[PDB]
């Protein structure tokens, strides 16, 4: 996220820069090495890290089975 | 003596056609260079 921030930070900068001296030719270069950073940005934000915790949250499932048992208890003191 | 006061018009009018042209072809450079600048930043903007 502080990546992200800055790179945001950094393309507010070359935009004026562009602005004010048009000059630069390189900064679409740039661009193409975004495209090793695209490569990081290919697990980024969205939809990737949580399956990870997943992993942990599967002892959780059988958790919940055992919550189910606590419902079967019940049949025990019946 | 129409046709000859036009040709001396444009007699003068070219007499500074040399600095005309350099004064044309700095500005369409630098409006060029500002065009490609804002193209690129578009272009970077528009993948990201």
């Amino acid at each position: 996220r502080k990546l992200n921030m800055s790179i945001l930070i950094n393309f507010l900068d070359l935009l004026d820069i562009l602005i004010r001296s048009p000059g630069s030719i390189k900064r679409e270069e740039k661009l193409e090495d975004l495209k090793l950073l695209f490569v990081h940005v290919h697990h980024l934000i969205n939809e990737y890290r949580p399956h990870q915790a997943r992993e942990t949250l599967r002892v959780m499932m059988e958790v919940q089975k055992r919550q189910r048992l606590e419902t079967a208890e019940r049949f025990q003191k019946h | 003596r129409q046709l000859f006061v036009r040709l001396l018009a444009l007699v003068k009018w070219a007499n500074d056609a040399g600095k005309v042209e350099k004064c044309a072809m700095i500005s369409s450079f630098l409006d060029q260079q500002a065009i490609l600048f804002v193209d690129t930043a578009d272009r970077l903007a528009s993948l990201a």
